[PDB]
């Protein structure tokens, strides 16, 4: 007869030995650091446009890479490219399930993509005008819901699934040219390094993987969270990134280190972070709970710096321009909005 | 609360659940589960520690088995979009309590109010002083909204009666700040300075709205 | 090359590779928190100066001013 629980105990050991390799070099907290710092200023951004079109609750929005056009995915079963500077509406896409999880915008303003319960991430063709009728492509692989996905380029697009997967696509071809495995549970969200060498996930095992995308295999697993991480953001220099979760924490990792570097919790805050951006410098970290509620941490003194939207149970999701100019904030009451 | 079902993935997974548990044609009644085993389907409620971590698989095989076999009829689907909102806002309705602005007039008063308030309750505070331009102009309009806004607190005091004298110069003030839930979420400092000389009520109001600071849309 | 894989894989098929990854986990050269840290402090220093979100924007320089 066979038998798997020693193989189950090499792990443990093996990870016992990575806990320690990381206890040997954790000789102060960031905070401890930024001690002298002094602390932002209370921060309270005001809305200065109202995107109305939404017939239903606003699950996953992104910007355009020239921080004005931007896309948001509703349960009204539509994908929107509003103009947010005049709040005009550009294009206008119907879906064909309302479990929208997740949307993207390619980097050149060419294609938008989205999915969700459907396990397909479809894309869409915005120069070739597809917006009544045509869907350039469906991502057909995922044994899961996708609940994120962002595009490297034209050709080649990385999901996250509930089925444990990650996988990065060649659009043309339509094939899972690349297949991440790893995580032990539900694949959360994800993170392209600013130089989409690499990309960072999130996912229901408590773990976040750092992952070679040219390789096709994962570099490290971050863990510190005894519960599930529900989003990712990689920072600005592309050396750490950040975790929000189940758990009620934030959490900052640092790649070189291995470890995460600081921790934003407060006894006053129950629930569940389902959203995290940075600033545009990072020294923001803007948190969305699942209450609809939204933190502003200063990332260096892990102190709340303010309150995006007073706490008024509105915000569903959110994202920072990459000209930081603007957040932008989607809703259950089928509104968007954007704040400076 | 805990673990996520409102926003994210979650949310997305947690609204199809609900909305099966009234698209089948009955809820809570005898058209849905009589076996008192649950009020949905629901995955990853109870540790299932056999690989050696607390068990979480949001979807289950049953789950997106329906998700194959399903009959998404359109016009329940519009239905429980408006249901979703009316919910919301309902839940985000507390009753019209108040409708007055208060005069506090101890630094001691002031700590009370937050303090022993409703979590849910906003609490709009003025710090002010006579004779101080914008002072005036900001009560007025305050008394306006007190009245239109019955489920928020709004209170006044003057900067002398506020236990923290030099701390408030006539310079930052008038100043507004924001609690709500115990903590602070927004302070205005020369509040007067956000409108034309003459303001009114509509004004501070639209300001307020665009902070997120008032209830009921 | 890139690598395409089905799912379908064992229990103890998961298992192997998990002590496998970890193996190779283990080999790798950490960076003291500390040397970590004063890099971060030192790029969000300098650069939210900047921050559009931190600052304020002056009313002129803001692409979404009160729409007129
Ligand atoms: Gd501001
Ligand atoms: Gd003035
Ligand atoms: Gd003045
Ligand atoms: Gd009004
Ligand atoms: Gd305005």
């Amino acid at each position: 007869m066979s038998e798997l629980d020693q193989l189950r105990q090499e792990a443990e050991q093996l990870k016992n030995q990575i806990r320690d390799a990381r206890k040997a070099c954790a000789d102060a907290t960031l905070s401890q650091i930024t001690n002298n710092i002094d602390p932002v200023g209370r921060i309270q951004m005001r809305t200065r446009r109202t995107l109305r079109g939404h017939l239903a609750k606003i699950y996953a929005m992104h910007w355009g890479t020239d921080s004005r056009l931007l896309l948001s995915a509703s349960q009204d079963g539509k994908l929107i490219i509003w103009d947010s500077y005049t709040t005009n509406k550009v294009h206008a896409i119907p879906l064909r399930s309302s479990w929208v999880m997740t949307c993207a915008y390619a980097p050149s303003g060419n294609y938008v993509a989205c999915g969700g319960l459907d396990n397909i991430c479809s894309i869409y063709n915005l120069k070739t005008r597809e917006g009544n009728v045509r869907v350039s492509r469906e991502l057909a692989g995922h044994t899961g819901y996708l609940s994120c996905c962002r595009f490297l380029d034209d050709n080649q697009i990385v999901t996250s699934s509930g089925d444990t997967t990650c996988a990065l696509w060649d659009i043309e071809t339509g094939q899972q040219t690349t297949t991440f495995t790893g995580h032990t549970g539900d694949v959360m969200s994800l993170s392209l390094a600013p130089d989409t060498r690499l990309f960072v996930s999130g996912a229901c095992d408590a773990s976040a993987k750092l992952w070679d995308v040219r390789e096709g295999m994962c570099r490290q697993t971050f863990t510190g969270h005894e519960s599930d991480i529900n989003a990712i953001c990689f920072f600005p220099n592309g050396n750490a990134f950040a975790t929000g979760s189940d758990d009620a924490t934030c959490r900052l990792f640092d790649l070189r280190a291995d470890q995460e570097l600081m921790t934003y919790s407060h006894d006053n805050i129950i629930c569940g972070i389902t959203s995290v951006s940075f600033s545009k410098s990072g020294r923001l970290l803007l948190a969305g709970y699942d209450d609809f509620n939204c933190n502003v941490w200063d990332a260096l003194k892990a102190d709340r710096a303010g309150v995006l939207a007073g706490h008024d149970n509105r915000v569903s999701c959110l994202g920072v321009t990459d000209d930081g100019m603007a957040v932008a904030t989607g809703s259950w009451d089928s509104f968007l909005k954007i704040w400076n | 609360e805990g673990q996520a079902t409102h926003t994210g993935p979650k949310g997305v997974i947690n609204d199809w659940r609900k909305f099966k548990l009234e698209s089948e044609d009955g809820d809570s009644i005898p058209p849905s589960k009589k076996e008192i085993l649950r009020q949905m389907s629901s995955p990853q409620s109870r540790d299932d520690k056999d690989s050696k971590e607390r068990m979480s698989r949001k979807m289950s095989i049953q789950e997106y088995e329906l998700i194959h076999q399903d009959k998404e009829d359109e016009g329940c689907l519009r239905k429980y979009r408006r249901q979703c909102m009316q919910d919301m806002h309902q839940k985000l309705s507390f009753g019209p309590r108040y409708g007055f602005v208060y005069e506090l007039e101890t630094g001691e008063q002031f700590l009370e109010t937050i303090e022993k308030e409703q979590k849910v309750t906003t609490i709009v505070v003025n710090i002010y002083e006579d004779g101080v331009r914008g002072c005036d102009a900001l009560n007025s309009s305050l008394e306006c909204l007190a009245a239109e806004y019955p489920m928020v607190k709004f209170c006044k005091i003057r900067a002398s009666n506020t236990g923290a004298g030099d701390r408030f110069s006539s310079d930052v003030l008038p100043t507004l700040l924001v609690y709500k839930g115990g903590e602070l979420i927004s302070n205005f400092i020369s509040v007067a300075e956000q409108f034309a000389e003459d303001f009114f009520a509509a004004d501070v109001e639209s300001f307020l709205n665009e902070y997120g600071l008032l209830p009921e849309r | 090359m890139p690598v395409i894989n089905i799912e379908d894989l064992t229990e103890k098929d998961k298992l192997k590779m998990e002590v496998d990854q970890l193996k190779k986990e283990v080999t790798l050269e950490r960076m003291l928190v500390s040397k970590c840290c004063e890099e971060f402090r030192d790029y969000v220093e300098e650069r939210s100066g900047e921050d559009p979100l931190v600052k304020g924007i002056p009313e002129d320089k803001n692409p979404f001013k009160e729409l007129k």
